[PDB]
């Protein structure tokens, strides 16, 4: 059992979703280090069956400013998914600040 | 194009900074250490203390939308710059524990 810190990190953004900045605690929880996920989209880790609406989503942060993801998988360093949710919000455009919480333990 | 140096911080509502990502050496020369603990307003200049003050206060009446204000930071060498810190709030409704303050603090220019 993780107390609700544990399960958040901050991700930071260019306006194409390429990471510029992650919380370290995204390495406990889905395997990555921040380095090595600097400069890539965040589209190359979202679950193929939900890709259609983080698209969607992301259409609607950059048009309203801020957006709630809704449930969606994020591909694990070592294989799986685990499930988050995500606040986004847009400064200014500057970047995109992430707010993502873990919903479950990777599954395969 | 020229990429504008930014650290984020998380702070509590009082304005202690809570966290601080080490973007904060290259933007005002301090580490994180250094900054973790103490309050945003203990860097400000005299004049925007309270400005600063009255914008965490009302960050978070503001249902999470963005706040932000430019005020005078100390940096590192003692001299003033200007920052841009972009406020929200962040509250996880799946509890009611307290919402905590993010902030991203930019370099910015006080000109057209």
């Amino acid at each position: 059992f993780k107390g609700l810190d544990s399960k958040t990190f901050l991700s930071e953004h260019s306006m194409d979703m390429k990471f510029t900045y992650c919380d370290d605690r995204i390495t406990e929880l889905i395997g990555y280090h921040p380095e090595e996920l600097l400069g890539r989209s965040a589209y190359e880790f979202y679950h193929a069956l939900d890709s259609e609406n983080m698209t969607k989503s992301h259409q609607n942060l950059c048009t309203k400013g801020q957006v709630v993801s809704g449930q969606y998988r994020m591909l694990a360093k070592h294989g799986g998914y685990v499930w988050l949710e995500t606040q986004g919000t847009v400064i200014y455009p500057q970047c995109i600040m992430c707010v993502n919480y873990v919903l479950s333990e990777i599954e395969k | 194009v020229c990429q504008p140096t930014r650290f984020i911080s998380r702070h509590n509502i009082e304005g202690i900074f809570t966290f601080v990502d080490h973007r904060c050496v290259a933007t005002v020369g301090y580490q994180p250490q250094e900054l973790l603990g103490k309050n945003i307003v203990e860097f400000c200049h005299p004049e925007d203390q309270q400005l600063l003050r009255d914008s965490f206060q009302q960050v978070v009446k503001l249902k999470g939308q963005v706040l932000s204000v430019m005020f005078r930071f100390r940096s590192k060498n003692q001299e003033w710059l200007w920052m841009r810190t972009s406020s929200f709030t962040f509250q996880n409704p799946y509890s009611d524990e307290i919402e905590y303050i993010i902030c991203t603090n930019t370099n910015v220019k006080n000109s057209s």
